[PDB]
């Protein structure tokens, strides 16, 4: 493979120091 | 947030042995909740403490977008390279400590635009070149310890440099 | 003859070790990654993430009867042939060229293969613009063109001819223009992922009419207006996710139709200018797991019912900047898996609910800058796990326990009315900031073995008395200290000047007495104020330059052998 991301993966921007993995902070 | 991106870029260019930057998550909105970073009441980075933490690598030119930085401490490390020319863009910088490192190159001209600097220590380095005259324009500068280097040229004697004693510039045979 | 054609592909790729069994071993159907029809001709070539490398072979066009072709995840590079649509085949339906290192532009001959059902040229290194001829494949069922190095271009109108699509993954392709109006006519969509782009316009009121959606994601765009979904048109009961995430210009109240989705699991509507009260209808959906409304202009109150159902999945609430008022919901952690609550910079008042203080699953509580009052229950510091507490600028009251949790690492309770005594053991703490409180009594004796990981301590404005502990010098990685505006007495520790990274010491307006420690001079100090005290003697040489001017003023028994308020010996 080359990289991650697939279909409708959620956004990443959160203030939670402990969040479920996945996403990139856009916005 | 641009400050978080700049700090993360600094992290990418630095190698750590004991993982002191493990909590620098780039996905967070503000970097104030990170470790080794202190903010003001308006969620702006105003202090970065990274002293005596085992690190290596080189700095980055992105350390110029933190407009409200007031204390930058990166001493007692194994960092190597050249001092970025953008460090003069931090108009609110109050204390710039980078001693006990493995830097090389020359003191940038841009470190004369800072009118609020009070401390400037670069002990135990390998810098070369000549002392810029712009240092004389910093009237608020109080502590200066440019020693244990490979500097040369002529020592300024005008402005705030008048009060400084020879101990400030020591162990520089080519000075 | 098919054996030579098949092995030519391997020879082009410099004989990869993966295809080591492709050496004249009778029939080729038993060979790995190769499938033949009843006639023996190759019908499927699945080489997903195998490890091959090299340019795209041109001999594959000789494999007549090819029906499935997968080359995803490999290291193939180069440029797709311009005549791909004229020789590759006529019975293929599953062309999958994604995740490779392909350069160049998309060939325009791909319209000459009108039998495809899946076309995925995504995550490549293509360039140019999406061709209009790609809309001629009316039989498409999954089109993904995302994360490519395209240029400024608008989606062709010919894409309105694709009425059988099931996945539209145009994530990052430099788009501009208006929102497509033909999306609402594809009444088979399951995933719609128009993602970060430069699109503009208002969200249509008809996109919410397709009763097959499962993921809606429009992260970063320039949409304006407000969500104007109308009554009698809401039919997407199977919708699972809504992620209108960051547009900076969406206005109007939050739609009232978002509280009737029995399968919603993630609602993200932050970084906008939504107004009005948060609908009370979303407090009973037994599927919600994440509610994020970071920055908006929402007024009103939080929904009264939230997580009352014992069999639910609510674990995340995050409203970090708004104008919400009212009280915290009572039954938040009833299911037993609640893990977060962020309501900073708001106007909620009341007290910490008893239910929230007993939820033994908590991870991050971030209430702050509100107008809360009352008394914090004593169970909040013992039963629930807690690693980040940021209760700042409130009127709360209480008393911390003797021993805190083993994994607490951040505590900001500044500008409160907390009482009791300072905790004596909070192993794992790294930031103890607590000022302008009502703490009293002598500080704990050790404070150097129960908190060996402290990095910043602030206790200014309290009412502590007694003496400074001698074990404070045993805290290795401590940078900031502050014990000003107190009634501390005794002697300054003589080992305080031997710690490593001490750089901020404030001990002003106290009742200390004695001689200034000499080794205090040999520190990387950047701030110091030992003023308004009852110190005696002479300032040690070194801490007397013009830098430390307003540090020792107000000491009658202090003299220097450059300073303001200090006499001469």
């Amino acid at each position: 493979p080359r990289g991650g991301g697939s279909a409708g993966a959620p956004n990443g921007c959160t203030n939670n120091p402990k969040h479920p993995p996945g996403g990139k902070c856009h916005g | 947030n641009t400050e978080g991106d700049a700090l993360y870029s600094l992290r990418q260019s630095l190698k750590d042995a004991n993982n002191v930057l493990q909590s620098w998550d780039p996905t967070l909105v503000n970097p104030c909740t990170w470790f080794h970073v202190t903010c003001n009441t308006d969620n702006s980075v105003i202090r970065v403490d990274l002293g005596n933490a085992q690190l290596s690598g080189a700095l980055v030119s992105q350390l110029g977008q933190l407009k409200n930085l007031q204390y930058l401490e990166l001493y007692s490390n194994n960092i190597s390279g050249t001092i970025p020319l953008e460090l003069g863009n931090l108009t609110n910088l109050v204390s710039l400590d980078l001693y006990l490192n493995k830097f090389t190159g020359g003191i940038p001209d841009t470190l004369g635009k800072l009118l609020k600097l009070r401390f400037l220590r670069l002990n135990n380095n390998s810098l070369s070149g000549q002392i810029p005259q712009s240092l004389t324009n910093i009237s608020t500068l109080q502590v200066l310890d440019l020693s244990n280097n490979n500097l040369s040229g002529a020592v300024p004697s005008t402005g705030s440099f008048s009060l400084f004693t020879p101990i400030s510039f020591g162990n520089n045979p080519n000075l | 003859d098919d054996r030579q054609l098949l092995i030519r592909i391997k020879r082009v790729w410099r004989d990869p070790p993966v295809l080591a069994a492709w050496n004249g071993s009778g029939d080729h159907c038993t060979w790995p990654y190769v499938t033949c029809d009843a006639s023996g001709r190759v019908t499927s070539l699945s080489l997903a993430n195998t490890g091959v490398a090299g340019p795209f072979p041109d001999a594959i066009g000789g494999l007549s009867g090819l029906t499935s072709l997968d080359l995803s995840g490999n290291y193939l590079d180069g440029e797709l042939p311009a005549d791909i649509g004229r020789a590759l085949g006529k019975n293929l339906t599953s062309l999958m060229l994604n995740g490779n290192y392909f350069n160049g532009t998309i060939p325009t001959s791909l319209s000459r293969l009108k039998n495809l059902q899946s076309l995925a040229l995504d995550n490549n290194f293509l360039a140019g613009t999406i061709p209009a001829e790609l809309g001629d494949l009316t039989g498409l069922q999954m089109l993904t063109l995302a994360n490519n190095s395209f240029s400024v271009g608008v989606l062709p109108a010919s894409f309105k001819n694709l009425t059988q699509l099931k996945t539209f993954w145009a994530a990052i392709c430099n788009l501009t223009g208006d929102f497509p109006s033909y999306v609402a006519e594809m009444r088979e969509l399951e995933v719609l992922d128009l993602s970060v782009n430069a699109l503009t316009g208002s969200i249509p009121p008809a996109i919410w009419n397709l009763a097959k959606l499962q993921t809606m994601a429009l992260f970063a765009n320039n949409f304006t207006g407000g969500v104007v979904v109308a009554d009698g048109a809401f039919s997407a009961v199977n919708l699972v996710m809504i992620d209108l995430s960051s547009n900076h210009r969406l206005s109007g109240p939050i739609p009232e139709a978002f509280g009737h989705l029995p399968n919603l699991e993630t609602l993200n509507l932050y970084f906008n200018n939504f107004s009005g009260e948060i609908p009370a209808s979303i407090g009973r959906l037994p599927s919600l797991v994440t509610l994020s409304l970071f920055r908006n202009r929402l007024t009103g109150r939080l929904p009264p019912d939230l997580g009352k159902n014992s069999s639910a999945g609510l674990m995340y609430i995050d409203v970090d900047d708004n104008e919400i008022s009212g009280a915290i919901p009572e039954g938040l952690c009833a299911n037993g898996k609640f893990q977060s609550l962020i309501a900073r910079n708001n106007r909620l008042n009341g007290s910490i609910p008893a239910g929230l203080a007993s939820c033994a699953t908590l991870n991050n509580l971030m209430l702050g800058n509100n107008q809360l009052s009352g008394e914090v229950p004593e169970a909040l510091w013992t039963v629930p796990q807690l690693e980040y507490v940021l209760l700042r600028n409130n009127r709360l009251s209480g008393s911390l326990p003797v021993k805190m949790f083993i994994n607490l690492s951040t505590l900001h309770i500044e500008n409160n009315q907390f009482g009791g005594n300072i905790p004596a053991a909070a192993v794992g703490l790294r930031e103890f900031i607590a000022g302008n409180n009502n703490f009293s009594g002598e500080m704990p004796a050790s404070l150097g073995k129960g908190m060996p990981l402290l990095q910043a301590m602030n206790l200014s404005g309290n009412q502590l008395f007694g003496g400074i502990p001698s074990s404070v010098a045993k805290l290795r990685l401590l940078t900031q200290l502050d014990l000003s505006r107190n009634q501390l007495a005794g002697e300054i520790p003589a080992e305080l000047g031997a710690m490593r990274v001490l750089s901020a010491l404030d001990l002003s307006s106290n009742k200390l007495s004695g001689y200034i420690p000499p080794p205090l001079a040999g520190l990387p100090l950047t701030f110091l104020n030992l003023s308004s005290n009852q110190l005696d003697g002479q300032v040690p040489a070194g801490l007397a330059t013009a830098a430390y001017d307003r540090s020792f003023l107000g000491n009658p028994g202090l003299c220097h052998a450059y300073l303001t308020g200090v006499r001469s010996c």
